[PDB]
């Protein structure tokens, strides 16, 4: 039993540290700049509109 | 532009009309006679304006802050060391030691000068206790020191007379 | 005639259009202040200008219109080195007149020097880190690209204070043959900033021979846009007309591309991606198409701009389209200036136009090329191994991964560590690199010819 | 002059412009409403109204001020709340006895009730004057006069008339200006646009500290007087705590809070708390309400108090450095002044920008934080003073991206990270090692050591211990308990008595707001003799809990160093660390053995 | 003539004009401009001129040239440098002192100083002639004709006078057609407008090989005379080494560069560049100048020659294709021309697109794609020709889901991508499967598969194991090396040779830039070779590392048999690749006992 665990931390640790160092700044750093996009996009038609 | 130059030439005239009313300062007055020439006869702003313009005076403002630091700050050590006296002989080596120093603005002359001013400040408004009392005396103490000794001399007494009454100056009502 | 309105800093007047464009026009009001401005825009009994004195108090029948018949130049002369002066070209110690005896237009080259040789003499500045991994030239537009929060004003007055002293033992090397001139462009700047750049233009020695330009938040955005094409057309006048080497720094482009951004809403342009203007390609086609070898094979103008993000992030029109435009860039990481490394130069995305046509003989060696793409693609697989031995470890890592993640490491602490003012040799930093790249085997290592690899790991 | 045209929305439509500016602030209709004109087209202008234009109807006419939009400058502005438009916060208590301006206000923006003695200078009959020279001097404080008084800027002549010493009004005349014929009237007070700086002679490096009283501020990372430092705020992180703190605790002679976007109860808890409390400088009779100045403008004003907030207090600030005295400009928010200024902008009709702000909020937000420094007087007259801008940086529509906190954060040199479990931790600022940096410690560490400091040899090692402990708090986490030596034992138990004693404070007693450069830099000192000491002691053989109880009074007595008092060697250094030094040097041989 | 009325930035209204158009070009003012009626309003037309307008004064005449913008079509274009406007910049240097004309720069677009060599083609007195026909020749290439002298299109008769032999000018004629009439003199040089396409009999598919010069490039997908490539790409991906290797060893008869945003430091090193290189087909001094046509464009340039140069360009490329030549078009890039038309777009005041671009960069980058291609050369002699036109792109608005990269490589057939994460290894160009496709391969692999091909299978199960090992390595990144086969591990062990090897076309000498089809044929033969010899020795009992530790310089010879010229063997393939196939089957063996 302690030498599964010993075996289990090792890969438990190694998964939470990979998914939790892989897991946000991508899915973040693309919705900024949807999100700018989408508001640049939403101005230019309403500068077009207006002018 | 032109009227930093003709302010800060009357002003360092009347600065140094103010401060030696008797003209005994040949030497610190020497080297401001082309400033005191526009201010002892007859000149215009057009005229200093027109000769400012044309580079035939002082027009930097490093230059003119810089050489009206040393007459602002002996104005201001000549001022704050009221009612007593300096000699002339002794004033004319403050300025000449001041005027030779790299560092006119980060140096402790400005620094016991404003602490002198700050005891002399809390002693022109102080309440009716004896702290104001024993400072105004400690302040005179260190007022005559401080003028019979200059600035220029770091002596024990000035800076323990300083620190009593900065100590005292911080001190409250209990 | 009189301003018929004011939306901003442009102004719209109703005087004539029998003057040429770009001519200087001066506004008499009654308040007593006087503004001059260049005509952006010109038409029938209707014009649009810009001034560059005074934002608001602009009176709509009490201003008057004078007409002064010379067109916006800056006046670029050999005199004007060793003096404090603005962005407007008007001097602020109040000083002598500028006394410019050449016309050079803000609006593109007014001679188009386009050299039709490749640079290939290597202008060294005293960084191993910054020559090594990126191949200068003579005249060869190498941008910094820095974020929110990056000393880039620190490496661009470490990049100043450098470059002046390597040119006297690089006089005899065959890599420089003039004099050595610096440009001075401050826009949207501290004054503190502005007082440590020129205690180090001051202190290498370039403050009788370069022109500084102070510009402030404070002025308007018209003044400040008008001082990198007047640092560049003195930069380009005093390089072609006095056949010298001459390095043009201009910082910060944000603080110009938000005057363009700002002049670009009140008029009737469209604009761009990310709220920027439209136009953003003719503006940075000006500053960018200065740059090369000028006419006579004896000068060239090398533009060394420091660009900050305005937002931090790496989908931003300025630095696209900078980084894309210029022959080169050179990337700053946050990581490794907060991990104490000095300057953080980063290699990873680092990458320079001119690799096999920069170097020569006499002041370079050939194999700088390879070993600094070597050192670039063993830093590439170096930080992905590193970025795998930190996320799922080095034990189920490969075995060729724990050389290049050694190599990163020592490499990264070790190529890339230097001081504020020591200087750093080209051929040095090959025999320095050398001894790092041998922890791997000759197979592994491909990025360089076989004769210079067997003679040198 | 002109005749209303038409009224949409909350902007005017005026016509008939026949030399109004698009600077000057007039009064349109008869209700006296507050208003500018932004721009023109034509004969018709463009004037944003910031009031309620109730009552307005086609045909009125448009009476300008005579002036741009500025504030007045002079004495009274200590002991007193205004708004950014420069409205009387104390007649409206008097009169309306309430907190808000009504609509149509068009009282002065200084009192004219509290007269004050004016003295003459040194200037005299027949000398030439100039802009920037001492004309004289009233008393604008409770006990003393600070507010000097000076030649305005665009004005140079002859004094024809030298009023004589005695009590005026500031409506009352007391000098005059003879340049070309009649010029103009003088008096106590000046006006100023807000639009645009006081201009000084030269500008020049600060190197000079902001005495706030901060040991862990001071001795970590020293913010000098006269930079740029932004603050990410939270509304509710302890940016509120840092000002009061600041304000109480700071011995500056001039201080300035700017409210710009505030809720409303932080400037009635601000202004409340001056008055009770007292200073650290020996003032009396409102020691902290006489030497602040307090504009504090709501999120339910007009939105002209809320963008004219910076510039009223740039502009009082850039005054009070030009007097000769030292201010601290305290603001919070620029997302408040940004989103006010995109409200009008968007109501105004202009093009917008990138993340909905103007284009010209980079070039307005650059302007303000390379307005402020340290910098020498304007004329002839050269004094000592600086300006600190430290202005809070809140989130603006949700998001990290934009670049209002982007462009404030690269523009600024100084950072100070504020954390919401550090306030509730008792920790002002909440920021350790990881939340604060500053690029002005080389010069701000030559300039304290120039003076008497220590702090340059135990700078990085105060730094490097908390950044060890942090480092070894990871490894101990993840790695293991007993994967850590006894060195790192001491130094994250060094690092934690130095972060308790330094960063700990909350103002328990009158010697916690107030902090000398001796007492930290003795204090640090004496936490490096003690971490080298404990390392020097436990590499010749000893245990961790056996050098800690070995240590005992000598390591607790550190702790509680700060609850004494700070006279301890003259005035200001501690004698308790002089007698401490040789007292762990003789602990350190009963340690080992 | 007309007047001028106003003058605003690049644009400038006429009035008075009865001659002006939509795509016509005129000259401006005394200095004559560069410029044309883009549009009209009312009696005015408004002309965008993309010279500089410093030094244009308001009031002078404009004089419409009553067609559009177009290029000379004669003898004189190979070993010329000139614009997309159709401007001499070898005048420019002589007479200005100048590699660009800044401006007043009023010069011929033929060359009328110079004389050629004449001689007769196939047609003789009383013949038949038509439109497209060769007329003529002239000795401008290395051992064949490059200047081919035809006809006018839309036009036809007999020729009455025919030129023998000899030197003659450009502004002499020496050409008579007589059709219902005297229609007209012939002389060398002919115009023909840019706004409109050149005539041809008829378009055929494209089904001939083309030689781009690089072994990733034409091994992962190769393309044809006649089709579309597209090229993504921040800061590049290798068009230095690609356009210098697609002239030098490209198989078509003649290379046309064309630079619309380009800095001018690269178009003169590839210039200067062109003189050294030797051509391989038994050439002469210069021979990569003399079949070599540049033009040469500026980052502050004017846009009439920055947007006509790809319409000059392709006029030039389709009057080389019509007389029997195939010509290959590189264009760098179509970025800076879409910024150009958004600029134009901006600066007329026309109705915007999403992204920001104009809406006419869908049809006019379809219509720009669709001008080039393979087809029948137009004339009697009914002869073959091709247009491969290769335009790369890059990201405008920082990703890749933009109109103007999704435009491009939409209407495009053929695709070259380039990885970030390739990027950074020193590898230009990266990509396998993921951004790379072609659809011509299948057609194309018949001739190549003709000769001697293997490639065939190598390029499908390289790409295969290319698009299998960014998987490998995506779960070998996440999860780790546990959860992966040896079989896995030895397919990303071969990847990362592959890639290496594969990916890195830059070349470090001479030998290191020429991709033959037999050595990337044989290199991806013996890496297929050793990655089925790993999985056999691996099936039949064998380690990883053993295996790949075993192989060691087997697969490092291989990997280092590309810095040296192919001399060596038959004609093309060397002896180090024909002996490593013996030696890996002998370490096969070794490695499974």
């Amino acid at each position: 039993a302690f030498i599964i665990l010993d075996e289990v931390i090792k890969v438990t640790n190694r998964r939470v540290n990979a998914i939790e160092h892989v897991i946000i700044p991508r899915t973040e750093n693309t919705i900024a700049y949807i999100n700018s996009e989408l508001d640049e996009l939403d101005r230019e038609e309403f500068y077009r509109l207006k002018k | 532009y032109h009227s930093q130059v003709v302010g800060k030439i009357g002003y360092i005239a009347r600065c140094m009309q103010t401060i030696d009313p008797e003209n005994n300062l040949k030497k610190i007055r020497e080297d401001y006679q082309d400033v005191l020439i526009w201010a002892e006869k007859n000149y215009r702003f057009e005229e200093i304006l027109e000769a400012s313009k044309s580079g035939k005076c002082p027009n930097d403002l490093d230059a003119l802050s810089r050489r009206s630091l040393i007459l602002l700050e002996l104005l201001r050590l000549v001022s704050s060391i009221s009612p007593f006296k300096m000699k002339l002989d002794l004033i004319e080596s403050q300025y000449e030691k001041m005027k030779q120093h790299v560092n006119l603005w980060k140096s402790d002359y400005h620094v016991k000068l404003n602490q002198l001013n700050q005891l002399t400040d809390y002693l022109k408004n102080a309440a009716p206790t004896p702290k104001n009392n024993f400072l105004r005396a400690m302040t005179s103490v260190l007022q005559m020191q401080i003028a019979q000794y200059g600035i220029t001399e770091d002596n024990e007494g000035i800076n323990q007379l300083f620190k009593l009454g900065l100590h005292l100056l911080a001190m409250a009502n209990e | 005639n009189t301003v018929s309105g004011v939306n901003g800093p442009l102004v719209i007047l109703e005087k004539v259009k029998f003057p040429r464009y770009n001519e200087i026009v001066n506004l008499t009001l009654p308040d007593g202040t006087v503004r001059q401005g260049q005509v952006l825009e010109i038409r029938g009994d209707r014009a649009i200008v810009q001034v560059f004195e005074g934002t608001s108090g602009i009176d709509v029948k009490k201003t008057t219109v004078e007409f002064t018949g010379e067109s916006l130049r800056i006046p670029v002369s050999e005199d004007m080195l060793g003096r404090i002066f603005d962005g407007s070209g008007r001097p602020i110690d109040n000083g002598p007149k500028v006394f410019a005896e050449d016309y050079l237009d803000i609006n593109g080259s007014p001679i188009n020097p386009y050299a039709r040789i490749y640079p290939e003499e290597m202008i060294s500045t005293g960084v191993s880190a910054i020559d090594t991994m990126n191949s200068i030239a003579r005249g060869q537009k190498i941008p910094i690209f820095s974020a929110s929060g990056l000393p880039h004003n620190e490496i661009a007055a470490q990049i100043c204070r450098q470059a002046g002293l390597v040119r006297p033992t690089k006089d005899v090397h065959d890599g420089h043959e003039e004099n050595f001139s610096i440009v001075f462009a401050a826009m949207g700047v501290n004054l503190e900033t502005a007082r440590f750049f020129k205690q180090d233009f001051e202190e290498n020695g370039s403050l009788e021979r370069t022109s500084l330009f102070l510009n402030l938040a404070n002025d308007p955005t018209i003044e400040r846009i008008i001082t990198p094409r007047l640092a560049l057309t003195t930069a380009e006048y005093l390089a072609y007309q006095t056949e010298r080497h001459v390095l043009t720094i201009l910082t910060d482009m944000s603080s110009y591309a938000d005057a363009l951004r700002e002049v670009s809403a009140a008029r009737e342009e469209v604009p761009g991606r990310r709220g920027y203007p439209g136009y953003m390609y003719t503006d940075l086609s000006t500053i960018y198409e200065r740059a090369g070898r000028v006419e006579g094979r004896n000068g060239s103008i090398t533009q060394i701009p420091i660009l900050t993000m305005p937002n931090d992030d790496i989908t931003h029109p300025i630095p696209d389209l900078t980084g894309y435009i210029t022959e080169g860039q050179i990337f700053v990481d946050r990581q490794l200036h907060n991990k104490g490394i000095y300057p953080p130069i980063n290699v990873l995305p680092s990458l320079s136009r001119l690799m096999k046509s920069a170097i020569g003989e006499g002041m370079t060696r050939k194999d700088h090329g390879d070993v600094s793409n070597q050192l670039y693609a063993k830093y590439a697989i170096g930080k992905d191994a590193a970025a795998m031995k930190a996320v799922v470890g080095e034990e189920a890592l490969s075995i060729e991964d724990k050389l290049s993640l050694e190599f990163l490491e020592k490499f990264e602490k070790t190529f890339i560590t230097q001081g504020a003012y020591e200087d750093r040799t080209v051929f040095e930093s090959l025999d320095q690199a050398w001894s790092l790249l041998r922890i791997y085997p000759k197979e592994m290592l491909n990025r360089i010819s076989p004769k210079i690899l067997d003679e040198f790991y | 002059y002109g005749a209303i045209y038409s009224v949409s929305g909350p902007v005017v439509i005026a016509e008939n412009m026949i030399g109004c500016a698009m600077y000057e602030l007039v009064k349109v209709g008869h209700d006296n409403l507050v208003g500018e004109v932004i721009r023109i087209d034509g004969d018709k202008a463009t004037i944003q109204v910031y009031e309620e234009t109730a009552g307005l109807t086609v045909g009125d006419p448009v009476l300008r001020t005579g002036k741009p939009l500025s504030v007045e400058l002079g004495p009274g502005l200590m002991e007193t709340i205004y708004d950014g438009i420069q409205r009387p916060l104390k007649a409206i208590k008097e009169e309306s006895q309430s907190i808000y301006i009504p609509r149509g206000i068009d009282t002065p923006a200084l009192d004219r009730t509290i007269k004050w003695q004016f003295t003459p200078g040194k200037f005299q009959v027949g000398d030439h004057i100039s802009g920037g020279d001492i004309y004289g001097s009233v008393f604008e404080n409770s006990l003393i006069s600070s507010h000097k008084i000076l030649l305005p800027p665009r004005s140079r002549g002859t004094i024809t008339w030298i009023a004589p010493a005695g009590e005026y009004t500031l409506d009352e005349k007391i000098l005059e200006v003879e340049f070309d014929g009649k010029k103009s009237d003088f008096t106590l007070y000046h006006t100023w646009p807000v639009r645009v700086p006081r201009p000084v002679t030269e500008k020049l490096s600060a190197d000079y500290p902001l005495l706030t009283g901060q040991r862990v501020l001071d001795a970590l990372f020293p913010c000098v007087q006269g930079g740029t430092t932004c603050i990410p705020g939270a509304f509710g992180c302890g940016k509120t705590v840092i000002s009061q703190s600041l304000s109480k605790y700071s011995n500056s002679d001039a201080i300035i809070y700017v409210g710009c976007g505030e809720r409303g109860n932080e400037m009635a808890e601000v202004l409340m708390e001056f008055p009770e409390l007292y200073t650290e400088m020996s003032g009396t009779k409102e020691p902290i309400m006489k030497r602040t100045t307090l504009v504090a403008n709501t999120s339910n004003m007009p939105v002209a108090a809320r963008e004219a907030s910076i510039y009223t207090g740039i502009t009082l600030a850039e005054y009070f450095r030009d007097q000769g005295k030292n201010v601290s400009m305290i603001a919070d928010s620029s997302s408040r002044w940004a989103e006010a200024l995109r409200e009008i902008s968007g109501r105004l009709g202009e093009m917008p920008a990138d993340q909905g702000f103007p284009a010209y909020l980079g070039a307005k937000l650059a302007s303000f934080y390379e307005r402020a420094g340290k910098a020498v007087a304007l004329g002839s007259p050269d004094r000592t003073g600086s300006v600190s801008i430290v202005a809070a940086v809140s989130p603006a529509g949700g998001d990290f991206s934009d670049p209002v906190t982007t462009a404030t954060l690269g523009i600024t040199q100084v950072f100070w990270g504020l954390d919401k479990k550090l306030a509730q931790r008792k920790h002002f600022p909440s920021i350790n090692t990881s939340v604060s940096y500053s690029k002005y410690t080389n010069v701000l560490n030559k300039f304290y050591d120039s003076n008497y400091p220590e702090f340059p040899v135990l700078r990085d090692r105060m730094k490097e211990i908390l950044s060890n402990a942090e480092e070894l708090e990871q490894v101990v986490q993840l790695v293991g308990k007993s994967a850590l030596s006894d060195s790192d034992k001491i130094t994250l138990d060094v690092a934690t008595l130095i972060k308790e004693d330094f960063l700990q404070q909350n103002g328990y007693s009158t010697y916690d707001a107030f902090c000398p450069i001796w007492k930290t830099f003795d204090m640090m000192r004496a936490f490096i003799s003690y971490h080298d000491e404990a390392q020097k002691a436990v590499a010749n053989g000893a245990n961790w809990s056996k050098l800690a109880d070995s240590t005992g009074d000598v390591k607790h007595a550190v702790s509680s160093s700060k609850f004494f008092e700070p006279s301890r060697g003259e005035k200001e250094v501690h004698g308790e660390f002089e007698k401490l030094l040789s007292t762990m040097q003789e602990r350190f041989a009963e340690s080992t053995d």
